[PDB]
């Protein structure tokens, strides 16, 4: 059921997660006037590759999904995994966590920052 | 297990409102109109043929048309527009001379002069004794005439190559951004709107530049709209959207020469020569059937607002400048301005010919309240004509009853007519969630 | 035998292979007229990202090679193991499979789609 | 301890590799005159992808730390291992090695190309 | 550096009276022309 470009933004985040790969597929997108698009389309790609080094200096690099070894702290909305995942939508969610985004966003390339020496040690 | 670890997920239905750099999109049989580069379309981007269109379901975002950016990069751009389309065309600098100057022959009310003056001729040597032929709005007299631009902006000629042609325009977003394209069909521009659908690129938005009467705008679905961002504030305009339109002819029916006086080397001056055939002038009719129809329904919605049973008259402009009190518009070049005390000429209770309106014209013009200068737009020869849509008006409210009177200046009301139904927003991809997995 | 950039476009695929990092390096390459480079190694760059992107929503993103779980249609011309890689030039295959590029890259963006929230599950 | 960014340009090697976040991190960070902007936050991308891409040619792609099968020559300045990480500085160190960088970049991008043609056999 | 590689055993169809190198250089030495000639002396009190 591909539903297209945010096609499942009032679905549910456990049923938007089946879409990750129809909004990142456009999200990069392959005299005067003509400057208006080149000015435009150079902040397309320095949007993406301001994500792509999060997601490079966190746990992830491979795109899509990805797994952090940081606690998921109760004061960040104690909500359940079925209150979640099966209740609530991406836009709904991101903002009940737009207050901590930016705490949260430390933690995964600090935790990470601590497993890339501990892996040095064991090769 | 039961404790829980943060997780990444990138490309996730996620979006705030921004702003950012809006560019263009025109087809391709447009750029074949050619034409030395008629408005805008270049170096623009070509409209491909997939106009691709997601409803997205459940979703529900609050619009704004009274607060969207679209509009302020759309005026602006146009304003430009302007300014890129007259810096390589010639110069009237030496235009300002005394102008001897007389009626038209005719046999009465003057409403033309015939001018003839001194002029520079290619060489700096002897001068030309050659004459043109103004309207009384083009000049003023001095106690023997001049233009009525010359004490105040430097004036400049537009180029006879391109037309004043109004061509559909798309604007787009670039990547990480997209534009919501509201669907429903009663939606005052403000509030939450329950079927948002996504788009890239808009529909087809030609830059009418137009007072009092909105032309060739897209047009309202079931009921008119009745489109206002205060209406207990009387000073904020009223702007209104026809479902059926209205049929609007305009001829310009004097065939009138082009002389070519050269002011050289290189530039040349066109001016007005002999007229061939009738001293007339230039008239819009409205069929009388279609403005009592399409004039009643918008009163019934007025009623929707102002008390059910409220008397509603209209008058005509309370008066102030020019461009505010006559419907000023464009076609075939010249430059209309139009008499709407007929159109607006009305009192409403709680419950077949045409109607012509009288026309100035003007060469030399100040757009946009102040930008680009003045423009003499060469004079066009031949009986001009063309038939538009009325899709809407913009009317204003005085300080038991109400009144309302047209109203305009501001050109940023009329891209709004067109902008109503689309915002923009930026793709935040990044968003984080709990679930029991760990690395 | 280090024969250059495309130094081996009429080697076969096979041969052609051993060059792949030899057409990848020079790939990316570290007032008017002084504007027709820029937009120009603008769309030297776009191109660039048009194409890693591709390999990053692919089961590659590190590069060079890469497989994939797509099983090979027989009707996108049958040839075999031998006809292709040792009777074939690059340039000679992706003019058989022009046809065919845009729909088997559809299979490879979303088997890996369906092979990412698997890999959730199983953690 | 978070001394900043370049917060460990006088600390050992061994030291500073603790830093290699905090330096990486402000890397990419996110009319006349406004152009002076614009062609040198170009020049502030194309200075990424020409990192990344070295950093991708060879066996990292992920990011900060990794190992290489190229053996170290002893006329690269014969230090030992506690005599490069417990006595010199990332500054002190590139300028002995400044004569061999160009040397060394070929032998990771080539030891890297025989290793995903091997990889590709044993699949 | 001149860099000059030498693809063995390829052959591609050239087209001299196509080619768009033309059409661009043709029109780069148009408008280098006209940026020489912006900021230089204008003749126009010269038609006398
Ligand atoms: C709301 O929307 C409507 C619909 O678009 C619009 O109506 C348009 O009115 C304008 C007048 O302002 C019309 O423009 C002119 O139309 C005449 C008639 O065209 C005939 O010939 C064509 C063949 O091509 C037939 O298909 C057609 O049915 C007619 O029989 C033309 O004579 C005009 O052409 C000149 O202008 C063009 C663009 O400006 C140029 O491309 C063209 O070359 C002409 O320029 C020169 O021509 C001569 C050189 O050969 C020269 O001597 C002249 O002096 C001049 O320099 C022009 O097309 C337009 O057609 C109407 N729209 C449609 C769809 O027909 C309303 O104006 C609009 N409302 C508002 C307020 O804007
Ligand atoms: C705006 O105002 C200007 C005023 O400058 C008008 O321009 C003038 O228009 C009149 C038209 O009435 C022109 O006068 C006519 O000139 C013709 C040209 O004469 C030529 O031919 C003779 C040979 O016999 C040559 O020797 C001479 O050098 C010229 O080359 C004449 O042929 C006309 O004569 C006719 O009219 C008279 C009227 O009494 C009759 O008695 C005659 O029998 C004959 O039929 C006439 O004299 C004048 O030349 C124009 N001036 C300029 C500078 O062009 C515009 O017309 C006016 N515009 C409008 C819309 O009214
Ligand atoms: C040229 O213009 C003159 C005017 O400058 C025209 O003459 C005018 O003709 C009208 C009628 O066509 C006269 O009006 C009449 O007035 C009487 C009242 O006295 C009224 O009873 C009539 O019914 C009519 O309305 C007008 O007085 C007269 N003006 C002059 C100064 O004589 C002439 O007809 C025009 N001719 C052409 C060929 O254009
Ligand atoms: C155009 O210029 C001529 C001069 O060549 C003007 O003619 C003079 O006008 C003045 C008064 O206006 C007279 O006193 C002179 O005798 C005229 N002849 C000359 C100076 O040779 C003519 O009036 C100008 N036409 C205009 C201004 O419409
Ligand atoms: C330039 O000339 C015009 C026209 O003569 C002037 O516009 C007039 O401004 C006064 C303001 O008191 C109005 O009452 C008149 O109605 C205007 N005239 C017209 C024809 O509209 C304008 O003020 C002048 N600008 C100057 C002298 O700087
Ligand atoms: C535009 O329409 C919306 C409804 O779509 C109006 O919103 C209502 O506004 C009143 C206050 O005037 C509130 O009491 C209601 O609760 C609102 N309802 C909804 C559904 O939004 C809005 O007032 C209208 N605005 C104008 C200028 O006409
Ligand atoms: C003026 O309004 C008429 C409405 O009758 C427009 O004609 C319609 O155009 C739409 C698409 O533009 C078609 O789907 C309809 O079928 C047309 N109506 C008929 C009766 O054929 C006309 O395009 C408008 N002209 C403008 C806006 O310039
Ligand atoms: C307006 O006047 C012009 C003359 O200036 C007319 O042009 C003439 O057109 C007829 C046929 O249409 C030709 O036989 C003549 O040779 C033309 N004359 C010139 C000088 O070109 C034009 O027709 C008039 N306009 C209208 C609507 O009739
Ligand atoms: C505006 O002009 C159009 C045509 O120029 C008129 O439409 C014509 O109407 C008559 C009947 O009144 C028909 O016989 C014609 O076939 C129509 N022409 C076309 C092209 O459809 C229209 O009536 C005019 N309306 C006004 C208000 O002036
Ligand atoms: C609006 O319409 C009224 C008539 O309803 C016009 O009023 C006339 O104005 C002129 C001034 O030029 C006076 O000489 C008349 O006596 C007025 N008539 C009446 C009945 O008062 C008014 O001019 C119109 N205004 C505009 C801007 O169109
Ligand atoms: C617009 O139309 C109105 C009315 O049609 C005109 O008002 C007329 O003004 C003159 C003054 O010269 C009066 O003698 C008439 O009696 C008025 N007409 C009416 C019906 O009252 C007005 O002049 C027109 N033009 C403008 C610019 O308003
Ligand atoms: C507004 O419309 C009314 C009529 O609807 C016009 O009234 C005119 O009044 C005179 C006598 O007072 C009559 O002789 C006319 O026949 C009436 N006109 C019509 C069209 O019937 C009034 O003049 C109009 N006002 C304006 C400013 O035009
Ligand atoms: C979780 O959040 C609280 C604030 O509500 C904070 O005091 C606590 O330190 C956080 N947990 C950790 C491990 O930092
Ligand atoms: C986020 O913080 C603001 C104050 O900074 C607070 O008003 C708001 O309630 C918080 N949001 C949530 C969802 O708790
Ligand atoms: C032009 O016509 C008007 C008509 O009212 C008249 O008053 C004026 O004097 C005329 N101008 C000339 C120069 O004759
Ligand atoms: C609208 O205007 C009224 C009176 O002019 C004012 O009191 C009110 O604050 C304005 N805004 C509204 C009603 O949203
Ligand atoms: C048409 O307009 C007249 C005013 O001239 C008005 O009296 C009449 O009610 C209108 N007709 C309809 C059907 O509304
Ligand atoms: C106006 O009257 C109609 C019926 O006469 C009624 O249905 C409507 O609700 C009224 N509008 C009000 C009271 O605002
Ligand atoms: C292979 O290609 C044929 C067309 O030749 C098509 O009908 C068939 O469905 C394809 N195989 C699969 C698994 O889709
Ligand atoms: C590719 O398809 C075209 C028609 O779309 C066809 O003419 C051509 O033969 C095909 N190429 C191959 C190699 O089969
Ligand atoms: C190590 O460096 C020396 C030069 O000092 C060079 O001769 C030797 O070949 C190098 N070792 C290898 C394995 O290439
Ligand atoms: C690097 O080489 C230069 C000559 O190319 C030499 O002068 C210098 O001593 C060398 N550096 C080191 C650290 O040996």
């Amino acid at each position: 059921v591909f539903l297209g470009f945010l096609g499942a933004a009032g679905s549910t985040m456990g049923a938007a997660s089946m879409t990750l790969t129809v909004q990142a597929r456009n999200l990069l997108s392959g005299t005067v006037w003509g400057i208006k698009q080149l000015q435009a389309r150079v902040l397309a790609v320095e949007r993406y590759l301001r994500d792509q080094q999060l997601l490079g200096i966190w746990g992830c690099s491979g795109k899509l999904i990805c797994c952090t070894n940081v606690p998921w702290n109760s004061s960040w909305s104690n909500r359940n995994l079925s209150e979640i995942w099966d209740n609530m939508t991406w836009l709904q969610w991101d903002k009940e966590i737009s207050n901590y985004t930016q705490i949260i966003y430390g933690l995964l390339e600090e935790s990470q920052n601590q497993q890339e020496k501990n892996e040095q040690d064991l090769l | 297990a039961e404790n829980l670890w943060v997780t990444v997920y990138y490309g996730v239905p996620v979006w705030k409102d921004a702003e950012t750099t809006l560019f263009c999109a025109s087809d391709a049989k447009a750029y074949e109109t050619e034409k030395h580069n008629v408005w805008a379309t270049h170096a623009c981007v070509p409209t491909d043929p997939n106009p691709q269109e997601i409803h997205l379901e459940n979703v529900t975002e609050e619009f704004n048309m009274w607060k969207n950016n679209m509009v302020e990069q759309m005026h602006t751009d146009i304003i430009s527009l302007w300014d890129q389309s007259l810096k390589p065309c010639v110069k009237l600098t030496p235009l300002c001379v005394t102008l001897q100057c007389t009626n038209v022959t005719n046999n009465m009310r003057g409403e033309m002069k015939n001018c003839s003056f001194n002029m520079t001729t290619e060489l700096r040597d002897k001068k030309q004794k050659v004459y043109s032929l103004f309207w009384r709005l083009d000049v003023v007299q001095i106690n023997e005439y001049r233009l009525i631009n010359c004490n105040t902006s430097a004036c400049t000629q537009a180029c006879p190559k391109v037309s004043f042609e109004p061509i559909p325009i798309h604007y787009c977003a670039p990547a990480g951004f997209a534009i919501l394209k509201c669907k429903d069909k009663k939606f005052n521009g403000t509030g939450p709107c329950p079927s948002v659908s996504t788009v890239q690129c808009t529909h087809g938005i030609k830059p009418v530049v137009s007072t009092q009467l909105l032309l060739n705008g897209s047009l309202a679905e079931e009921e008119v709209m009745i489109r206002s961002e205060n209406i207990t504030n009387n000073a904020k305009n009223i702007l209104v959207q026809f479902n059926t339109p209205v049929q609007i002819n305009c001829t310009r029916p004097m065939n009138m020469t082009r002389k070519s006086i050269r002011i050289g080397p290189g530039q040349a001056f066109y001016a007005l020569g002999d007229i061939i055939g009738d001293i007339r002038q230039a008239h819009c009719n409205v069929s009388k059937a279609t403005w009592n129809e399409t004039l009643g329904k918008v009163v019934k919605q007025l009623r929707k607002h102002f008390g059910n049973n409220t008397i509603i008259r209209f008058a005509n402009s309370s008066g102030g400048d020019l461009e505010v009190t006559t419907h000023s518009f464009n076609c075939g070049g010249e430059f209309f301005y139009c008499n709407t005390s007929g159109l607006f000429n009305s009192t409403w209770i709680s419950n077949n010919d045409s109607i012509t309106l009288p026309c100035r014209m003007k060469q030399i013009i100040n757009m946009w309240q102040r930008i680009g200068q003045c423009m003499y737009a060469p004079p066009i020869q031949g009986v001009i004509r063309c038939v538009s849509n009325i899709t809407g008006l913009i009317l204003t409210r005085d300080g038991t009853t109400e009144t309302f009177r047209p109203g305009g200046g501001d050109m940023r009301d009329n891209w709004r007519s067109e902008l109503y139904k689309y915002k923009v927003v930026k793709i935040e991809p990044l968003g984080v969630a709990p679930t029991r997995c760990k690395r």
